[PDB]
RNA sequence: AUGAGGUGGCAAGAAAUGGGCUACAUUUUCUACCCCAGAAAAUUUAGC
RNA sequence: GGACCUGGCGGUGCUUCAUAUCCCUCUAGAGGAGCCUGUUCUGUAAUCGAUAAACCCCGAUCAACCUCACCACCUCUUGCUCAGCCU
């Protein structure tokens, strides 16, 4: 969903829960799941509550809307029963201290001490990712001040255009690693 | 101010200085020789004695410019000049032959009737009196008018809405239809004149 | 001892309001140049 | 008691105009987003606290096992200098 500066996320959330509650369902699941640059976010939940959403836009001040083509809605408390197989898994995992580095996306800061990922990996699971919140972490910063470069290693752009959204001058010095193509044999 | 009170504006017009002492009436006469008392301020950057210079194209490039970048408003200016040159030629090659007779080729014509066929004589002047605001009718100066049509012809370009749509490509469309009567600024001019006569009874107020 | 030291503990939550820091683009952005090129995509606070 | 003089009216209303400050007029923001925050409330035995005095190691940034303040236990003393105290 991206909305405008009109646009109440929380509000439409609630009547999009109260819509399922008068259907009637156990405890709808309605809520912001992305926060990817401003007034831009991905919603979460029950498709009625979705459907709800895409066709009362106008009347939450919506501007676009598009259905991620995902299985379900990830970053939510329906995930909860994918929590407790991924703990086991890590458990055995001996995880060090990082070399660099490494910000999470449940709260958006740097991972601190290496005992406290087990449990970031397993709640980032079932929480909301701070994107928008580890981008202000990473290239805030006064202005006139040299940004760094930066570099998306892995397949698609779409951090780029993300990047764009939050901050223009920090998406200045940013650079994608082909993944489809080489220009040189090597 | 760094001019002194004694300092008077320059009088740029060239042909104003070539009227014969014959034409001079006794009053102009008083005038020419007073001013060669008079100190005078340094012509300022922008008009000048040019037989081109245009002071209501001036006056728009100025009310376009942005943070003081003038040669890009003076570039958007000769652009959509251009722009509505070439469109008017264009719609002349395919005319029929007692149509071309009735097309204005000339920009600057274009221009300054667009522009005049957007003024409002009429506006409003809000004023709370009894607690409530309350919009009462008056006459609009001629300054007003001119520059209330350049102001809404300069928002009507700055839409959002026209999405990619290049400012020059924008405003000689705006001018054109303008031109013919037609298009949003002439319909914001009409919607003032509509709401100033639905409150003809306010004008008591002034 | 209103002086000097040892030991441990002290981690806080809610709204309602005020301010500050960042990006916010087509009159834009990147390269060459420093201006004739190629590509991308309502309230309210101040001032004159 | 007759006639007259000066008035004041800390005067009251209207009439005409000077009628500038202040509105209207012009420009750019602020209503959006993410953070940190001042205040207020409530909480604990305790203080939510302050870094010309910590940590940092692109930029910044949280407690730091810091440190001064505070709570609970204690200890030093004629001691630094006829001491000492950010009362
Ligand atoms: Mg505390």
């Amino acid at each position: 969903v991206l909305g405008q500066p009109q646009s109440k996320f929380n509000f439409a959330c609630l009547e999009a829960r109260e819509h399922c509650k008068s259907l009637g369902i156990e405890n709808p699941v309605c809520e912001v799941s992305n926060y990817l640059f401003p007034d831009c976010r991905v919603i979460s939940g029950h498709q009625e509550a979705l459907r709800f959403l895409q066709k009362n836009s106008s009347k939450f001040h919506f501007r676009r809307t598009r259905m991620l083509p995902v299985s379900g809605a990830f970053h939510t408390r329906l995930m909860e029963p994918a929590v407790e197989p991924l703990t086991q898994a890590l458990k055995a995992v001996d995880i060090k201290k990082p070399l660099v580095s490494v910000y999470s996306n449940v709260h958006a800061h740097r991972y601190r001490h290496p005992g406290h990922i087990h449990k970031l990996l397993a709640q980032q699971l079932v929480s909301p990712v701070k994107w928008e919140q580890t981008m202000h972490a990473i290239y805030e910063r006064k202005k006139g001040r040299g940004f760094p470069q930066t570099f998306e290693v892995g397949p698609g752009r779409q951090l780029g255009a993300i990047l764009k959204s939050c901050n223009m001058q920090a998406w200045k010095s940013y650079s994608a690693v082909d993944v489809l193509q080489t220009l040189e044999h090597v | 101010s760094r001019y002194s009170p004694e300092f008077k504006d320059p009088l740029i017009d060239k042909e104003y200085y070539r009227k014969p002492v014959e034409e001079l009436t006794e009053e102009e006469k008083y005038v020419r020789e007073l001013k060669k008392t008079q100190l005078i301020k340094a012509a300022p950057a922008g008009k000048t004695s040019s037989v081109f210079e245009d002071p209501v194209i001036s006056k728009f490039t100025n009310m376009m410019m942005i943070g003081g970048n003038k040669v890009l408003a003076r570039s958007l200016m000769i652009q959509t000049l251009e722009a509505v040159k070439r469109k008017q030629f264009e719609k002349y090659h395919a005319a029929s032959a007692e149509e071309q007779a009735t097309i204005e080729r000339n920009p600057y014509t274009i221009f300054h009737q667009a522009l005049k066929n957007c003024e409002p004589m009429i506006g409003l002047v809000p004023i709370l009196k009894g607690g409530r605001f309350y919009q009462v009718p008056v006459p609009l100066p001629d300054r007003r008018r001119r520059f209330l049509a350049m102001k809404w012809m300069i928002t009507e370009c700055r839409d959002k809405k026209h999405q990619r749509t290049l400012m020059p490509e924008k405003l000689s469309h705006k001018l054109l239809e303008a031109f013919h009567n037609q298009g949003p600024v002439i319909k914001r001019k009409h919607d003032l004149h509509k709401m100033a006569e639905a409150n003809r009874a306010l004008a008591h107020y002034r």
